[PDB]
């Protein structure tokens, strides 16, 4: 079915983004804090126990 | 080692404590030697406690085949030293009998080298509890969604 205009009508929004090795990489925030929050949770579970 | 049934065993603590041997003109009549079999079989299930204990090789006697006495014992040639050296130390008493010291030092460093080697296997560490993030640095993990490790 065509449609109109010239150009594919989705429009993408990125964060970083970037190729590494011809692979597509894209991050946020919240991608580099994952580590350090889990540990958190982690620890706060153990002295509750 | 010349030392290969359950009696040998018993002769060689026998001879340790100075009660008989090869060269004595009095030995032991065979109900003695029957009672200290038994002692012995009774201070090796002792030690080895269903197999939580200590581990020797020791094959234990069934009661079909008659006589323990005659039976190898299946000690490595490491253990029968510290193995006989505990027997006599166990039936000084029925002949009114206290083993030396150098029996009693003997006795302790053979039953300590004897379970060294299976002290330094079960010194073991126990996995990651279940609550323990992999971490984002093993990759595999995290793009199999494996981030925390199983535990138990």
């Amino acid at each position: 079915q065509l449609i109109a205009g010239e150009h594919i009508p989705i429009v993408p929004v990125f964060g970083e983004w970037g190729f590494v090795e011809d692979k597509e990489v894209y991050e946020g925030v919240v991608r580099l804090t994952k580590d350090g929050q889990r540990l958190r949770n982690m620890i706060m579970s153990f002295n509750a126990d | 080692m010349q030392i290969k049934t359950k009696g040998d065993l018993v002769r060689a603590a026998l001879r340790k404590l100075g009660v008989a041997s090869d060269a004595t003109l009095t030995d032991v009549e065979p109900q003695s030697m029957q009672d200290a079999v038994d002692d012995l079989e009774a201070m090796m299930a002792e030690w080895y406690q269903d197999g939580k204990g200590i581990i020797t090789g020791y094959v234990f006697s069934d009661d079909e085949n008659p006589p323990a006495e005659g039976d190898d014992h299946g000690l490595r040639s490491s253990a029968v030293s510290a193995v006989f050296h505990n027997l006599a130390c166990r039936i000084a008493p029925d002949y009114a009998l206290e083993a030396t010291a150098k029996i009693i030092a003997t006795a302790k460093y053979g039953k300590e080298l004897l379970y060294k080697q299976t002290a330094i296997s079960r010194a073991k560490r126990a996995p990651y509890p279940s609550r323990m993030p992999t971490g984002s640095g093993n990759s595999f993990a995290n793009l199999n969604e494996w981030h925390y490790f199983p535990g138990e």
